[PDB]
């Protein structure tokens, strides 16, 4: 019943642990691979999980990552682009996703356009890897082939990554403050 | 009996060249009293009646607005009360010249005016100040009849001045008042700031002369974007990027240099793989190959903007110097008004007969000639204002007969005209795609198969390259070499005369090509230097006296108030607008404004006590900078302060008490280095960012407030 369910989970490629299958559960009696699907998807995936990423992926002595692993993204950068401008579309954007079980944290790269993948991907969005994905040099290889975003939506996380929206402060302009400057009222007909 | 009409003009020149074309060679002259303007008479038809006629000039202006001289005195006077309590009058612009009572001696007895002053809106200024100059002293007619003309015109030539002759108007009292308006919103604002600003530092600072502050709606609007710039400079984070380089060989010698087209590559591990992606391979397959006719499209009629920033990129002319010189060239009638904003051609023009006034220069000989004989090719549409139409040639002009700078401007025009009446310009683009390992390289080249305009510009043509090897899909090329570089950003350059007149033109900030006169005084009152390449370099004294500006009120400095404003006066040009209402509306918001700046004024003390103060500029230095990473000095004074050398800005501390660095840790806001601040006897101390003590990041707070309610999500000391 909830081994046979734990074990359709990892065929299916959530690779999670008995306690992490017992903390994402239903009425004690009978639970399905759809409502466990459904739970991670909310859950943080450092909370929960096992290890199957391999303790050698950012070394660069492996280079294959068989089976469809699913993963954790934890922080987008343009590095097609610098740190002042991260939207000059004076070069094709290549993404550097850090990526994470819960417990070893790999880095991979853009290999092509992913339009599923963008900048406002919120951090704990799932991205599955199925087939073959190459390793090279530390950074995996990703494109279109073979990455699937899996929604994602956890809360905690993404009120953390709400410090995009903090970045953006060009409200330092003391215009309108109570004890400020008087404003420019628009000019009536 | 025969009666008398009489004629005004801008200048004595423009009036003698008028004259001359409208009375057909004779013409009687005689110098005025004043001993600058000459008066030209002969006999023609006015309406329906043989009459004299009575030509004569003004110099410029004629009336120029100041106070009532009691309000003038700075050292003796509130300079607040020169906003809506101190009146203003038109004295005499330049009372050596007598023109009120020369006009009035002129037309001591008349029956008709025609104005031929310049057809921009200050022309009707001047048409109007000459109407009340010379109304009471002319005949009061029997009634009802016509009496005041105006002359529309655009370029002094023959049969122009004839056609604006045959359609005689009426002023604009709208653009009239327009222009009072503008005058009087400076005069007042600016006067006032200048004033306060003037009395306030006056011997407080050695190095700080007191009558080289001023403020103005235009010039420190037109400042703020240099200083801005410069801030961009001084603030700039270099960051390196990584570019991989593929040369390949052709049959023997050639060496194609492929560029990548991810372009660059901002983390040296992900360069690293890429390479090793590379290096090993020593082949070459062509993917792609595309030979694409392309057009390059032929440049819009000039107009003023384009002008003031051609003269400063290519001929190094300042703005006010080409504009002198373009008036100039408009005076002797080479050129039409250089005062439009209109980029398209006016449908019953005479281009066919422009191109042939120029078809015996030799420099452009043969393309007028081989226009003139296949069909002229119509220019591209483009904006139609309603002004004179766009800076075109009118009379054929020869580095004999013009000068240096004169002659250089007119050339340009010329070229200009002659590329708009002309056929765009015709290349085949070759576009060579490569693949090595996973990578795919590229390579481009311009082969020009027929040069249209860019024959008469050869500054704009199309730079000459070897043509690419021809290589059909699915071909092995060898590889010679692969191997990354280590550019890296460099930092932008000084604002140049034509991005700032481009600025400007974006912002609204200057209208009726008052750009030029901004920019020339903010270049005469020492605040930028014109440095090689005719780069704008603030100085010290403007960097310090818009960063105290922006530290008081932001919409001192932003151009919003000034657009806003311009606005306004263009619907009041347009009849739908009350002088009156905006006048009074501007006065109020800039009164409300100056209040606050006298009230807040400490902000801009303590720049200026750091800077232009040699005995109280010296401090231990401490915590580093958020946007520079320098060391800031730490100021004993009675204001203790916190100044960045780097970039002209000063942050206030709190007094009674001691500050000290906090281990280093850095705000995550605007990485500045937090110091904390003991509060004189044995207690707590709290931490505090010095760019959030003074400009709070959240509206909640107020300035002068610590991170104990930082009100910040983040920032974990709060
Ligand atoms: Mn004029
Ligand atoms: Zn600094
Ligand atoms: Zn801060
Ligand atoms: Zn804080």
């Amino acid at each position: 019943m909830a081994q046979v369910a734990g074990a359709a989970l990892s065929q299916a490629g959530w690779y999670l642990s008995d306690e992490g299958i017992e903390a994402c559960t239903s009425s004690p009696d009978k639970v399905n691979v759809n409502d466990i699907i459904l739970i991670a998807l909310n859950t943080d995936l450092r909370t929960i999980g096992k290890k199957f990423l391999p303790s050698d992926i950012n070394s660069g002595k492996v280079e294959k990552l068989e089976g469809p692993c699913v993963l954790q993204i934890q922080k987008i950068r343009n590095v097609a682009a610098p740190k002042d401008n991260e939207e000059s579309q004076a070069a094709p954007r290549m993404l550097r996703l850090q990526m994470t079980d819960g417990h070893i944290s790999c880095t991979a790269v853009e290999f092509s356009y992913m339009s599923k993948i963008s900048l406002n991907t919120p951090p704990g969005t799932k991205v599955k890897l199925s087939g073959i994905v190459d390793i090279k040099n530390g950074f995996l290889l990703l494109n279109d082939s073979n990455t699937t975003v899996l929604g994602g939506e956890v809360e905690h996380l993404i009120e953390k990554w709400e410090l995009q929206r903090s970045l953006s402060k060009h409200n330092r302009s003391n215009i309108g403050t109570e004890g400020g400057p008087p404003p420019f009222v628009p000019f009536g007909q | 009996h025969m009666k008398t009409v009489l004629m005004v003009a801008e200048k004595p020149s423009l009036a003698q060249s008028i004259a001359k074309i409208l009375s057909r060679g004779s013409l009687s002259s005689h110098k005025g009293l004043n001993g600058a303007c000459s008066v030209h008479e002969y006999t023609g038809t006015f309406a329906g009646q043989p009459v004299r006629f009575k030509m004569t000039s003004v110099c410029g202006h004629v009336m120029t607005l100041d106070f009532l001289g009691k309000y003038n005195k700075w050292d003796k006077v509130d300079p607040a009360e020169l906003f809506s309590q101190a009146p203003t009058e038109k004295k005499e612009a330049n009372p050596k010249l007598n023109m009120v009572k020369f006009l009035q001696v002129e037309g001591r007895g008349c029956d008709y005016i025609v104005l031929w002053l310049d057809c921009d809106k200050e022309g009707e200024n001047i048409c109007f100040e000459v109407l009340d100059a010379v109304l009471p002293v002319m005949n009061k007619a029997h009634g009802g009849e016509k009496t005041v003309f105006r002359a529309r015109f655009s370029s002094i030539t023959d049969t122009d001045i004839c056609n604006a002759m045959a359609c005689l108007g009426e002023p604009d009292h709208n653009e009239a008042l327009s222009v009072d308006a503008r005058q009087e919103l400076d005069l007042r604002i600016g006067c006032a700031f200048t004033r306060f600003q003037t009395k306030y530092f006056q011997g407080k600072y050695g190095d700080l002369d007191s009558s080289l502050i001023s403020f103005g709606p235009c010039q420190t609007p037109t400042l703020g974007f240099c200083v801005e710039r410069h801030d961009k400079i001084q603030s700039f984070k270099p960051e390196t990027y990584w570019v991989l380089q593929a040369k390949v060989n052709t049959d023997k010698d050639r060496s194609l240099l492929l560029d990548w087209d991810r372009v660059r590559v901002f983390d040296r591990e992900i360069a690293q793989m890429f390479l090793n992606m590379t290096k090993l391979e020593k082949e070459a397959q062509v993917e792609a190959t595309s030979r694409k006719e392309k057009a390059k499209q032929r440049p819009l009629a000039l107009n003023t903007v384009e002008m003031l920033r051609v003269a400063s990129s290519s001929l190094g002319m300042g703005p006010q110097h080409a504009m002198q010189t373009a008036e100039r060239l408009y005076t002797q009638g080479y050129i039409s008004y250089p005062r439009t904003e209109t980029t398209h051609y006016p449908e019953n023009f005479d281009l066919k007969g422009s191109l042939r006034q120029q078809a015996n220069h030799p420099y452009w000989a043969d393309t007028v000639k081989r226009l003139l004989a296949e069909g002229i090719n119509r220019p591209r549409k483009g904006h139609d204002a309603g002004d004179h139409p766009p800076i075109t040639p009118m009379k054929s002009a020869t580095e004999a007969e013009l000068g240096g700078d004169a002659w250089r401007l007119y050339e340009y025009i010329t070229r200009h005209f002659i590329a708009t009446v002309s056929h765009d310009c015709k290349y085949l683009q070759s576009t060579i795609s490569f693949r090595i390992g996973p990578e795919l390289f590229t390579c481009s080249g311009k082969t020009v198969l027929s040069p249209g305009f860019t024959e008469v510009m050869p500054w704009q043509s199309v730079p000459l390259e070897e043509s690419l090897p021809t290589c059909q899909r699915g071909d092995a090329f060898p590889v010679g070499e692969v191997k990354m570089l280590e550019k890296q950003t460099n930092p932008p350059d000084y604002l140049t005369e034509a991005e700032l007149i481009t600025l400007m033109e974006k912002h609204g900030i200057g209208t009726d090509a008052s750009i030029p006169v901004h920019i020339n005084n903010i270049c005469q009152r020492n605040y930028v230097t014109v440095e090689s390449g005719r780069r704008l370099k603030p100085t010290n004294l403007g960097i310090v006296l818009v960063h105290g500006y922006y530290k008081i009120d932001a919409e001192l400095v932003l151009p919003t108030i000034r657009s806003a404003v311009e606005k306004q006066l263009n619907l009041i040009a347009q009849g739908k607008a009350d002088y009156r209402q905006v006048l009074g509306h501007t006065l109020d918001v800039f009164k409300r404004k100056f209040h606050y700046f006298v009230d807040s004024i400490a902000g801009m003390d303590e720049l200026m006590e750091v800077s232009f103060s040699p005995l109280a500029a010296t401090g231990k230095p401490l915590s580093r900078c958020g946007k520079c990473h320098r060391f800031m000095k730490y100021i004993q004074a009675k204001p203790s302060r916190l100044h960045c050398s780097h970039c002209d800005e000063t942050y206030t501390l709190p007094n009674n008490g001691t500050i000290k660095l906090y281990k280093e840790l850095r705000c995550p806001l605007d990485d500045f280095e937090l110091v904390l601040w003991s509060s004189g006897s044995r207690g707590k101390s709290y931490p505090l960012c010095p760019y959030c003590y003074n400009h709070p990041p959240f509206r909640d707070m107020k300035k002068g407030m610590g991170c104990n309610e930082c009100t910040h999500p983040s920032c974990q000391h709060s």
